[PDB]
DNA sequence: GATCATATTGTCCAGACAGT
DNA sequence: ACTGTCTGGACTGGTCGGCGCTATGATC
């Protein structure tokens, strides 16, 4: 049968364990001789493990590559205090008597200790807080209750140094160094049931194998011996701390088989325990590391399980995987939001291994019969019984001709396959969706575009993995749970996140803007393109010239499910009269007539009655990321297919609108008129007017200090206020004096990329330049740079740019944007760190919280940390902009349906 | 966003799950009865009250002499 | 004087007796243990006059789902 | 009753793991699928034999 | 000439600790 | 009972590519 591990269970190894474990015993500090086989009792011992192929281990009997390793044993000539155990040996030594071995405690406070240690249950921190406060009663008492013999204080210094505080018969006091034998038989006095009072385990954790006797030396295969290219073998640094450790100790027993003198031993004594403590922790504090002959310090068990690269968190945690692919991504609109394109040589490369069955038997007997060299074929054929065959030329036929019920076939990736798509870094768990394999014989992967923004992936030089699953129950999770379009909505905040960008918004408004009239041949073009079932043409808008025209309104709608209607308002508006009387026109009748509709139409008011898009023009509150109100209703009232579907075929109709109709910037977009340059000139005068004016009145003390501020930063708050006015000024100015008509503009306003300020910036001036939310002063002596006058708390003297970059800027205003933007990305490049310690943190805090059966959040160890998630049990995905259930939507729907 | 003096952004968000003992920039907020919230002289002799001023910041001179030391 | 449950931030407190404490325990399944702590010290518990070993049923202002029922274990300090 | 994800995608990997290595399918077949499609449909065809076990 | 034992022992935040 | 001081730990992830190092002073 089958087993698994149930609970781990930690303690301490015993010096008799570590015997019995121990498969051989060491004493020579050698790992190979000339001729570079092992040596006998040696540290590569092939009873410890074998690593190079020839050899053969004495203890198993296995080869390299599939001996497990076996542990040896080291018998110290006196024992070493464990460091890692150390400061906790220090705690016993306050805890316990130094003659009778008990607890300094009475047997009434021992008794209520031992009820409150059963009563309070498995909680860590109440453990914890009760073993402290035990050693800190215990560690003030002089006098043994149970004995009555004098105690005396122990000082413990860094890293195994014990001093025992003692008095002489002339009263005088003096440090008495506790050798690590003496403390290992004062451990031993302690009895098991006074162990619990002091944190140990009676049969797991006794205190004298908390001092090493037995040093426990590692398999082979846990440290491995490598040849390197030039014949010489490299010792890994455990090797080498081995080494030096099996040197001195048998050094020791040397001297003490020689009976030298006690200044021998304890120098012995504490180069060996040195070694033994730089073996479990070569960054211990106060002892140098351990350093190779070429002056690198060694890392060992402790740096080995710890820190980013430990096996923890390099190896557990997070570790290289097979069948996974990388490459660069480039765009695809052609592909729906479920496909990933996959390069024919990745598709050949990775395998998903597929078994025979009664239906797919001819299917998979044809990929074996192509080969690895044939798309679609196969690589690999494994048996029934297990043995894993590579298809080559010769056996191609044979093996396929040998194909039955029960046999596997690692087969190309095929269309339809589920892979996984991940980019990292993986802040959440949209980061990772699963795709279907499209095949393509380019190089690149290729990913569809309103995927990107749950990626947060561009396209100037991103890298992506896949990765593909081997097991059948992997796959359905991945076609289940982590499938493209089951991920629209971001949980972060209940709002539409695969949504249309850039050009899917600028199409979208070009389409559904007011005037917008396109060609019978255009609407049909952009129906094949977009793959719409029209089958028919609809009824023409208006005649132009003796040939028909259709409305892009109209070509929009048939997106739209038939049974649709909502109103709201975009970022288009900057008339609310229209949009008032349009809502004011829908609150009376609730079924407003079509015609009364376009009538009175706005393009700032959006407006779907039925599924026809009577008013508004399509933009970012369409259905673009975090803002489509239209995709955000699809989504929850149509399910996640037709979302789908609708949002591929409206990126394929705005692809098509934008490429075709002609969408182009140009240095003219930021051009601007005499009278525009002049008004913005005249508000640069006066600025710095009244920046001037502020500086005087400060210089002659009539400036009111703010409230709680002195002059200086009174005035900066005066002057910085005073710039962002004249800044929102000229953008005002550069805002009246560009149209609609502008590109632009019209992406700045739809929300498909930029803003307004970005035009502003371009067109009307740069604003002020300020570090650290203040204006720049970091340079010489009273001033920035040496353009100006020392002591110059001007504008133009403190980075506050006057031109634009149409108008280029001056070498001052050049060097304090240069500043500017410095500043802007050493604050991302060191907010990111941040972010990601943060996340980390909250992550590994909550990691184990998961809704159980009964809407209740639990620790695994059973404690409610809630007894209802969210305190209403409503997943955030699913939640209607923060709230349980959008009770005007529905009552809204309803109404309109049971109307209409 | 990095960087009165609310210290908002990444910089907060760490200081509120690390369960800082005492955060940078402490800031609370205080509000008044009705005897107190309708008329600035009142808000102000209030605030006066709960504003700890010390001699020092309303001292604007330095000096120590000799002979009276 | 002023009561500490007046305040917008601190949400209503409640003892709940030894049948509704049994009562809370069969609903969830869950031990005497398995309960949120909260300090014998802590001002909501002196205001109430509790006593370590007691359940307190707190009603709190949901943002989501108007209000919501808590429940704490008094746990000495 | 109704399935939640998780369930649905554990019937379905169970059922695709059965048929990977026996139990043949209770439906037809388009000669060519996947264990995984066949899972799949069988779901859609509502004749999936897995229950789902929920505490009480 | 060809071998061979030995090869040294930057900041910031939080918890614990003498001092008054 | 407060207060400044000493000590300890962590400092986002991933990927491409390269460069370079991992003996020696006696002994017959
Ligand atoms: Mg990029
Ligand atoms: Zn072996
Ligand atoms: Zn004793």
């Amino acid at each position: 049968m089958k087993k698994v591990i149930g609970s781990i269970e930690f303690g301490i190894l015993s010096p008799q364990e570590i015997r019995k474990m121990s498969a051989a015993e060491i004493t020579v500090p050698d790992t190979y001789d000339d001729d570079g086989y092992p040596i006998e009792g040696g540290l590569m011992d092939k009873r410890l493990g074998v690593i190079d192929p020839g050899l053969r281990c004495e203890t198993c009997g296995a080869r390299a590559g599939e001996c497990p390793g076996h542990f040896g044993h080291i018998e110290l000539a006196r024992p070493v205090i464990h460091v890692g155990f150390a400061k906790t040996i220090h705690r016993v030594l306050e805890s316990t008597c130094r003659e009778c071995g008990r607890i300094k405690l009475t047997d009434e406070e021992i008794e209520e200790y031992m009820q409150k240690f059963e009563v309070m249950g498995d909680r860590k921190g109440a453990v914890d807080k009760l073993i402290k406060e035990i050693h800190k009663k215990a560690k003030e008492r002089m006098v043994c209750p149970h004995c009555g013999a004098p105690q005396f204080p122990i000082k413990f210094e860094r890293p195994t140094i014990y001093w025992e505080l003692r008095k002489d018969e002339e009263g005088n006091e003096y440090k008495h160094r506790m050798m690590p034998s003496e403390v290992r038989d004062r451990l031993e006095k302690i009895p098991d049931k006074d162990l619990p009072l002091l944190g140990l385990h009676p049969e797991k954790s006794r205190p004298e194998w908390m001092v090493l006797t037995v040093l426990p030396v590692p398999p082979v295969t846990m440290r491995p011996s490598i040849t390197l290219e030039s014949g010489i073998r490299a010792e890994d640094d455990l090797t080498h701390k081995l080494v030096d450790i099996i040197r001195i100790n048998n050094r020791l027993k040397s001297n003490i088989e020689a009976g030298a003198p006690q200044l021998i031993i304890e120098d012995l004594w504490d180069l060996l325990q040195y070694h033994v403590t730089t073996y479990i922790n070569n960054e211990t504090s106060g002892v140098p590391p351990a350093k190779h002959k070429s002056g690198r310090p060694l890392k060992t068990l402790a740096q080995r399980l710890k820190g980013k690269e430990g096996r923890f968190r390099g190896n557990l945690s997070g570790k290289r995987v097979n069948f996974s692919a990388r490459t660069v991504i480039s765009p695809d609109p052609m592909i729906s939001i479920n496909e990933v394109g996959v390069p024919l040589a990745v598709a050949m490369e990775l395998t998903v291994p597929e078994k025979v069955t009664e239906f797919n038997y001819e299917k998979l007997k044809q990929r074996v019969l192509n080969g690895p060299e044939k798309y679609p074929g196969a690589n690999y054929v494994i048996d029934p019984e297990g043995r894993r065959i590579r298809l080559m030329e010769s056996n191609r036929e044979l093996i396929a001709e040998k194909l039955d019920i029960g046999w596997t076939v690692e087969r190309h990736l095929e269309d339809g396959d589920v892979v996984l798509f991940n980019r990292q870094p993986s802040l959440h768990r949209m980061s990772i969706m699963a795709h279907r394999v499209r095949v393509m014989p380019y190089r690149t992967f290729r990913l569809n575009l309103p995927v990107c923004p749950p990626y947060n992936a561009d396209f100037d030089g991103d890298e992506m993995n896949l990765h593909v699953p081997q097991t059948e129950e992997a796959q359905a999770e991945a076609k289940i749970l982590m499938e493209v379009q089951n991920h629209i909505i971001s949980p972060r905040y209940g709002g539409p996140l695969i949504a249309g960008i850039q050009d899917h918004i600028s199409g979208g408004y070009l389409l559904t803007r007011e005037g917008a009239y396109f060609t019978r041949y255009e609407v049909e073009q952009m129906l094949m393109f977009a793959g719409m079932d029209v089958n028919e043409l609809p009824e023409p808008d208006k005649y132009e010239n003796g040939e028909p025209l259709w409305s892009g309104k109209t070509i929009f709608s048939l997106l739209l499910p038939d049974d649709l209607t909502i109103w709201y308002r975009n970022k288009l508006c900057d008339e609310p009269e229209r949009c008032e009387a349009l809502e004011k026109l829908i609150e009376e009748k609730l079924i407003p007539d079509p015609e009364e509709v376009r009538k009175l139409a706005y393009d700032g008011f959006v407006y779907i009655q039925n599924g026809k898009l009577l008013s508004g023009a399509v933009d970012k509150k369409a259905y673009g990321r975090e803002d489509g109100k239209l995709l955000d209703i699809i989504v929850r009232e149509y399910g996640v297919e037709r979302a789908r579907q609708f949002l591929d075929q409206v990126t394929k109709l705005t692809i098509w609108v934008i490429t075709h109709k002609g969408f182009t910037t140009a240095i003219d977009d930021e051009d601007l008129p005499q009278e525009a340059i002049d008004r913005i000139h005249e508000i640069i005068r006066e600025a710095e007017e009244k920046v001037q004016r502020l500086i005087e009145a400060y210089k002659r003390g009539e400036l009111e200090p703010l409230p709680g501020k002195t002059l200086e930063e009174t005035l900066e708050s005066k002057i910085m206020a005073v710039l962002a006015e004249a800044r929102d000024n000229a953008g005002k100015v550069a805002e009246r004096y560009l149209g609609m008509n502008n590109h632009a503009v019209i992406m700045a306003k739809t929300g498909a990329r930029g803003k307004i300020l970005n035009i502003t910036q371009m067109a009307a001036m740069l604003g002020q330049q300020s570090i650290r939310g203040k204006r720049l002063y970091r340079g010489y002596r009273g001033r920035v740079l040496t353009h100006f006058k020392p002591g110059d708390l001007g504008a133009r003297a403190r980075g506050f740019v006057t031109n634009s970059y149409k108008s280029g800027l001056t070498p001052q205003e050049y060097f304090f944007h240069a500043m500017g933007g410095r500043e802007g990305l050493v604050d991302t490049a060191v907010r990111t760190a941040q972010s990601g310690y943060m996340q980390r943190r909250l992550i590994n805090a909550l990691q184990d919280l998961k809704v159980d059966y009964d809407g209740t959040v639990r620790d695994p160890t059973g404690i409610i940390v809630q007894f209802k998630y969210g305190e209403d049990g409503v997943d955030p995905m699913k939640s209607w902009q923060g709230k349980t259930v959008d009770v005007d939507r529905v009552i809204v729907r309803t109404l309109l349906k049971m109307r209409g | 966003t990095l960087n009165i003096n609310v210290t908002l952004g990444l910089p907060r968000i760490i200081e509120i799950v690390d369960a800082r003992k005492n955060p940078s920039t402490p800031i609370m907020t205080v509000y008044l009865d009705e005897e107190h919230r309708y008329d600035r002289d009142k808000a102000l002799e209030v605030a006066r009250r709960i504003e700890g001023t010390t001699l020092e910041n309303l001292a604007r001179e330095e000096t120590i002499d000799i002979l009276n030391m | 004087e002023f009561n500490i449950f007046d305040h917008v931030l601190v949400p209503e407190h409640r003892i709940l007796s030894e049948e509704e404490k049994e009562e809370l325990l069969k609903k969830y399944r869950i031990r005497i243990s398995q309960l949120p702590q909260i300090k014998a010290s802590d001002p909501a518990v002196v205001a109430l006059g509790a006593k370590p070993g007691d359940v307190i049923e707190i009603k709190r202002k949901s943002p989501t789902a108007g209000y919501y029922y808590y429940y704490r274990l008094v746990v000495e300090d | 009753f109704r399935y939640t994800r998780f369930e649905k995608a554990r019937i379905i990997g169970a059922r695709a793991l059965q048929i990977a290595m026996g139990a043949p399918v209770l439906i037809d077949v388009p000669e060519g699928i996947t264990p995984l499609q066949a899972a799949l449909l069988e779901f859609e065809k509502g004749v999936i034999p897995i229950t789902v076990i929920r505490p009480s």
